[PDB]
C-alpha cells in the first residue's frame, strides 16, 4: 500500500487503440466480470474526458468454462518501456533454460492488491462494446496494477521477492523467474519431486492471496533440441533431387559457415532431364556427410543481442506440422523448431508455444511473422488463445522456398 | 432548463492556455441582434456576464441564415477547439437495421435545445468568454461566458452523450425490458408492451427526463412511422433504404457517376445483385468533375441490370435472436460477389457484395474465402455471432485447396449449395517431375540501364530459343521466359526457373490477374495436362540454368 510514481517520460502520449467487435457471449462475460471488479474497487467507470483506450478481449482460463478478461496492453507497454525495462527491469536468469523441468504458474491475482498511481490510471482506459452499437459502450480505467501491463510485475517486484524469500533460501537450486503475470519455476529434480516443490510454492503464494494442448504448464527445456535442416538419404538420386539438395545447401551456406556444395554442382552438368538418375561420386558423398555434421550443431557466430528485437517466422508444412525460426538478424537462427497437432487453431497454439520458449530462453517475446490473412487472424485468435500475454505480430506471405528448406 | 447532472471536468491540452482572439468590429444591426439574443440566453442561465479580469476571448458573429427574419449567433470556436483536450469517440459504429430486434412498439422523442440543457464544467467556463463589441469599437464591449455546452465546441457531442447516458441509467435499471437508443439529440424507445402500457411507460420516461432538465414532445407531436434515420426507412415489420431514384441522363459527368455509384452502393444493402464494377471503371483516371464520360457498352449493360433490380421495391426484415443466421454467396462474375443473410428461407435481413482486390493475382477460391471473412466480421458487429454459410464450392475442392496452400485459411461451418457458377481451380501443378516430358530451363535478364531484356530457354532435348524484349524489368523477363516455354512445349512439361517471384505467383494457382503477362501464362496453364515447376539457385553455375543464363545475359 504505497503507489509508485509512473511516467511515460515526456515525448509519448497515451494509447488510443480502437476496440474490436466481440461476439455476444464474450461481451456478456466481460460485463459480468467488470461489474464485479467495479464493486470491488479494482476499476472505475470513466467519462468522455479520458481520450485513451486499449482493446479488451475475453479468453478461456486454464479451466474450460471460466471466462477471463484479457487486456491488450501492447501499446501502453511500448510507450512505458523506459519505466518497466530501464527503471525497474526484472533480471532474466540464464540458468532457467538449462533446467530439466519448468512449470508456469499464473500469479496475476496479486497485482489487484496494489494501488496504481492516481496520475497514471487514465492511461489504462478500456471499452466494453455493445452488439450492433446499440448502446454507447462501458468505459473503465484501473485503480490497481492491471494484468497485461509490463509495469505491474516491475512495481510488484519487491513484494514478490519477500514472498519467495523463504522458498528460495530453502531451495537454492530452484530458479524462479517472473515475466508479466506468470512465474517460471525450474529445477533438475525428479518429476515427482519437482511437482511436490511446486505444490509447496503454491501454498506459500496462497498465504499472500494468490490462488494460483501446446502445453504451457510443464516444460522440458534442456530437451529442446533444434530442428536441423535435413538432407535426404536416398538410394538413387534424380537431377531434381540434387537440385533440391543444392538449393537447400545453398540456403544453409548463408547461415552455417563451412557448408560446401562444389562437389554436387559437378553432378549437375549440362541440360539434363529432371527424372534422370545421377550416380553419386564418393567425392560428393563425402561432402554430403560433412554437411550433415555441421547442420546438427549450433550455428557458429550467432549470438543474442539484448538490444535487438527477436523475430519469429512460421511456415505451414501441411498435415498439422509447422516449422519456425527465431532470429534477430534475418536468417541468423538463434533457434529453430517445429510444432505438430483447424489451421487457425494450430497457428495460435504454435505461437503460444514459441513465445513461451522465447520467454524462458531470453526473457522476452518475439515479434511474429504470421502466414495468414490479417482479418482471419483478428477474427479468430481469441477463440483458442489461452495465454495472458500477447506478442507483437505482422502478417506476411510465406516465400515458397523457405517452407521447402525447413521441411 | 439546465440539467442538474454533475459536470464533466474538462481541461485544455497541457502547456496551452485559453484562446485570446480579438473581436472584429461589427455593423450596428449585427450588434443589436447579438445583444438581443444574449439577453434572452442570459435570463435563462445559458450565459453569464463576466468582469474584465477574464483575459480570454473568442470571436462572435451574427448571421441571418437566409432572407429570413431570424438572426442567429455564431461563435467561432476554432481557436478554443485547438486548445481543448482530446475526447473519447462518441460511437464506435452505427447500428444496422438488420440487427434490430423486433418490437411491438417504437417511439421517437427528440430533446429540445439539447446542448443548452447541459451544464459546462465551472473550471472551464472562463475559456468560453466572448465579447459583443460596442459601435465602432469606441467603448468596452459586453463580456459573457457560457454555463452550458456551446454549439460548435469540440466537447459538446461527447459530453452531451455521456450526460444523456448517466441520466437514462436509473430508468434503464428500473425497466430492463425497454430499449432506448441515443442518437445525437434523438431517443428511440421500443418495447414488447401492449400499445396501452407502452404509451404509459413512455410518459413515465418523459417525466424522468424532465426531472433531469430535458424536455420532449408530448403524445401529440411525436413523429409517426415510418422513421427516417441514417438514410433508412424504418417500418414496424420491415426496413429498407430511403427511396432511391436513378438519374435519367443523356450525358453522364464525373459528378453524376460518383453520385450514382454512391446510391447503388447504399442500395446494395438490401437490393440483391447490385453491380458497380463497370461503373467504377469509368471513374478511373483523372478527369474534371464537370467532364462528360461516354458510357462503355459494359457500363450500359450494368446500368440496365441495376435499373431492373431497382424497379420493384424490396425490403429487409428485423432480427429474431431465437432463430439462426444463414448467409449465402454467389459469384456474379469478373471478381464480383453478392451475398444475402436471412433467418427464415429468403426473408433477407440484409444483402451485400464483395469485389476482388485490384492489381493482385488471385483465383475464385481465394476471393470466396475473402468474402466469407468480410461477412463473418460484419456478422459479429451486427448480431454478435457468425452465421452458417451456404457456398457455391464443393467440399473436396475446398479441402484440396486449403490443405495445400502455404497460408493458414479457415472457414466457419458451411454447406455446399449448387448455385452455378461454381468455384473451382482451373489447373493444378504436379507434385513431382514428369517422366517422358521435356524439361525447359528458363531464364531472363534485363540490363537495368538500357531497360533492354532477353527471355529464353534450353531443354534436355537440345531445343533453345531466345527472344528480345524492350523496356522490360528483370521480373517481367522471368515471366516472359516462362510464357515462351509453355507456348513451345507439349501437353506435358517440366519448367525449371530461378525466379522465386514467378514460382510464387504460379504455385497459388491464379485464375485472374490484371497483368497481361500473367493472364497469358494462365491461358496456357489451363490448356496443359501436366505442369511441374521447379526452382534453382540463381548464379550457382547449375547445369542447365548456366547453359541458358549465357544466351540470355550476353
Ligand atoms: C428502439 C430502438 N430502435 C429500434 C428501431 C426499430 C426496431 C424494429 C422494430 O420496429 C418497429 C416495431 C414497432 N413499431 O410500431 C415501429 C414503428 C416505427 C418504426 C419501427 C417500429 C427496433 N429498435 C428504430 O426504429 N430505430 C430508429 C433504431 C433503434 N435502435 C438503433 C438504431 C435505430
Ligand atoms: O492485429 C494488428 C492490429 O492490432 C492493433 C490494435 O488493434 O495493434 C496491436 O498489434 C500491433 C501488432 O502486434 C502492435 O504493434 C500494436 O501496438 C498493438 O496495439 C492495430 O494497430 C494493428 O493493425
Amino acid at each position: 500500500i504505497e503507489t509508485v510514481p509512473v511516467k511515460l517520460k515526456p515525448g509519448m502520449d497515451g494509447p488510443k487503440v480502437k476496440q474490436w467487435p466481440l461476439t455476444e457471449e464474450k461481451i456478456k462475460a466481460l460485463v459480468e466480470i467488470c461489474t464485479e471488479m467495479e464493486k470491488e474497487g479494482k476499476i472505475s467507470k470513466i467519462g468522455p474526458e479520458n481520450p485513451y483506450n486499449t482493446p479488451v478481449f475475453a479468453i478461456k482460463k486454464k479451466d474450460s468454462t471460466k471466462w477471463r478478461k484479457l487486456v491488450d496492453f501492447r501499446e501502453l507497454n511500448k510507450r512505458t518501456q523506459d519505466f518497466w525495462e530501464v527503471q525497474l527491469g526484472i533480471p532474466h536468469p540464464a540458468g532457467l533454460k538449462k533446467k530439466k523441468s519448468v512449470t508456469v504458474l499464473d500469479v496475476g491475482d496479486a497485482y489487484f492488491s496494489v494501488p496504481l498511481d492516481e496520475d497514471f490510471r487514465k492511461y489504462t482506459a478500456f471499452t466494453i462494446p455493445s452488439i450492433n452499437n446499440e448502446t454507447p459502450g462501458i468505459r473503465y480505467q484501473y485503480n490497481v496494477l492491471p494484468q497485461g501491463w509490463k509495469g505491474s510485475p516491475a512495481i510488484f517486484q519487491s513484494s514478490m521477492t519477500k514472498i519467495l524469500e523463504p522458498f528460495r533460501k530453502q531451495n537454492p537450486d530452484i530458479v524462479i523467474y517472473q515475466y508479466m503475470d506468470d512465474l517460471y519455476v525450474g529445477s533438475d529434480l525428479e518429476i515427482g519431486q519437482h511437482r511436490t516443490k511446486i505444490e509447496e510454492l503454491r501454498q506459500h503464494l496462497l498465504r499472500w492471496g494468490l490462488t494460483t494442448l501446446w502445453m504451457g504448464y510443464e516444460l522440458h527445456p534442456d530437451k529442446w533440441t533444434v530442428q536441423p535442416i535435413v538432407l535426404p538419404e536416398k538410394d538413387s538420386w534424380t537431377v531434381n533431387d540434387i537440385q533440391k539438395l543444392v538449393g537447400k545447401l545453398n540456403w544453409a551456406s548463408q547461415i552455417y559457415p563451412g557448408i560446401k556444395v562444389r562437389q554436387l554442382c559437378k553432378l549437375l552438368r549440362g541440360t539434363k532431364a529432371l527424372t534422370e538418375v545421377i550416380p553419386l561420386t564418393e567425392e560428393a558423398e563425402l561432402e554430403l556427410a560433412e554437411n550433415r555434421e555441421i547442420l546438427k550443431e549450433p550455428v557458429h557466430g550467432v549470438y543474442y543481442d539484448p538490444s535487438k528485437d527477436l523475430i519469429a517466422e512460421i511456415q505451414k508444412q501441411g498435415q498439422g506440422q509447422w516449422t519456425y525460426q527465431i532470429y534477430q538478424e534475418p536468417f541468423k537462427n538463434l533457434k529453430t523448431g517445429k510444432y505438430a497437432r483447424n489451421d487457425v487453431k494450430q497457428l495460435t497454439e504454435a505461437v503460444q508455444k514459441i513465445t513461451t520458449e522465447s520467454i524462458v530462453i531470453w526473457g522476452k517475446t518475439p515479434k511474429f511473422k504470421l502466414p495468414i490473412q490479417k482479418e482471419t487472424w483478428e477474427t479468430w485468435w481469441t477463440e483458442y488463445w489461452q495465454a495472458t500475454w500477447i506478442p507483437e505480430w505482422e502478417f506476411v506471405n510465406t516465400p515458397p522456398l523457405v517452407k521447402l528448406w525447413y521441411q | 432548463p439546465i440539467s442538474p447532472i454533475e459536470t464533466v471536468p474538462v481541461k485544455l491540452k497541457p502547456g496551452m492556455d485559453g484562446p485570446k482572439v480579438k473581436q472584429w468590429p461589427l455593423t450596428e444591426e449585427k450588434i443589436k441582434a447579438l445583444v438581443e439574443i444574449c439577453t434572452e440566453m442570459e435570463k435563462e442561465g445559458k450565459i453569464s456576464k463576466i468582469g474584465p479580469e477574464n483575459p480570454y476571448n473568442t470571436p462572435v458573429f451574427a448571421i441571418k441564415k437566409k432572407d429570413s427574419t431570424k438572426w442567429r449567433k455564431l461563435v467561432d470556436f476554432r481557436e478554443l477547439n485547438k486548445r481543448t483536450q482530446d475526447f473519447w469517440e462518441v460511437q464506435l459504429g452505427i447500428p444496422h437495421p438488420a440487427g434490430l430486434k423486433k418490437k411491438k412498439s417504437v417511439t421517437v422523442l427528440d430533446v429540445g435545445d439539447a446542448y443548452f440543457s447541459v451544464p459546462l464544467d465551472e473550471d472551464f467556463r472562463k475559456y468560453t468568454a466572448f465579447t459583443i463589441p460596442s459601435i465602432n469599437n469606441e467603448t468596452p464591449g459586453i463580456r459573457y461566458q457560457y454555463n452550458v455546452l456551446p454549439q460548435g465546441w469540440k466537447g459538446s457531442p461527447a459530453i452531451f452523450q455521456s450526460s444523456m447516458t448517466k441520466i437514462l441509467e436509473p430508468f434503464r435499471k428500473q425497466n430492463p425490458d425497454i430499449v432506448i437508443y441515443q442518437y445525437m439529440d434523438d431517443l428511440y424507445v421500443g418495447s414488447d408492451l401492449e400499445i396501452g402500457q407502452h404509451r404509459t411507460k413512455i410518459e413515465e420516461l418523459r417525466q424522468h427526463l424532465l426531472r433531469w432538465g430535458l424536455t420532449t414532445p408530448d403524445k401529440k407531436h411525436q413523429k409517426e412511422p415510418p422513421f427516417l434515420w441514417m438514410g433508412y426507412e424504418l417500418h414496424p415489420d420491415k426496413w429498407t433504404v430511403q427511396p432511391i431514384v436513378l438519374p435519367e441522363k443523356d450525358s453522364w459527368t464525373v459528378n453524376d457517376i460518383q453520385k450514382l455509384v454512391g446510391k447503388l452502393n447504399w442500395a446494395s444493402q438490401i437490393y440483391p445483385g447490385i453491380k458497380v464494377r463497370q461503373l467504377c471503371k469509368l471513374l478511373r483516371g483523372t478527369k474534371a468533375l464537370t467532364e462528360v464520360i461516354p458510357l462503355t457498352e459494359e457500363a450500359e449493360l450494368e446500368l440496365a441490370e441495376n435499373r431492373e433490380i431497382l424497379k420493384e421495391p424490396v425490403h429487409g426484415v428485423y432480427y429474431d435472436p431465437s432463430k439462426d443466421l444463414i448467409a449465402e454467396i454467389q459469384k456474379q462474375g469478373q471478381g464480383q460477389w453478392t451475398y444475402q443473410i436471412y433467418q427464415e428461407p429468403f426473408k433477407n435481413l440484409k444483402t451485400g457484395k464483395y469485389a476482388r482486390m485490384r492489381g493482385a493475382h488471385t483465383n475464385d477460391v481465394k476471393q470466396l474465402t475473402e468474402a466469407v471473412q468480410k461477412i463473418t466480421t460484419e456478422s459479429i458487429v451486427i448480431w454478435g455471432k457468425t452465421p452458417k454459410f451456404k457456398l457455391p464450392i464443393q467440399k473436396e475442392t475446398w479441402e484440396t485447396w486449403w490443405t495445400e496452400y502455404w497460408q493458414a485459411t479457415w472457414i466457419p461451418e458451411w454447406e455446399f449449395v449448387n448455385t452455378p457458377p461454381l468455384v473451382k481451380l482451373w489447373y493444378q501443378l504436379e507434385k513431382e517431375p514428369i517422366v517422358g516430358a521435356e524439361t525447359f530451363y528458363v531464364d531472363g535478364a534485363a540490363n537495368r540501364e538500357t531497360k533492354l531484356g532477353k527471355a529464353g530457354y534450353v531443354t534436355n532435348r537440345g531445343r533453345q530459343k531466345v527472344v528480345t524484349l524492350t523496356d522490360t524489368t528483370n521480373q517481367k523477363t522471368e515471366l516472359q521466359a516462362i510464357y515462351l516455354a509453355l507456348q513451345d512445349s507439349g501437353l506435358e512439361v517440366n519448367i525449371v526457373t530461378d525466379s522465386q517471384y514467378a514460382l510464387g505467383i504460379i504455385q497459388a494457382q491464379p485464375d485472374q490477374s490484371e497483368s497481361e503477362l500473367v493472364n497469358q501464362i494462365i491461358e496456357q496453364l489451363i490448356k496443359k495436362e501436366k505442369v511441374y515447376l521447379a526452382w534453382v539457385p540463381a548464379h550457382k553455375g547449375i547445369g542447365g540454368n548456366e547453359q541458358v543464363d549465357k544466351l540470355v545475359s550476353a
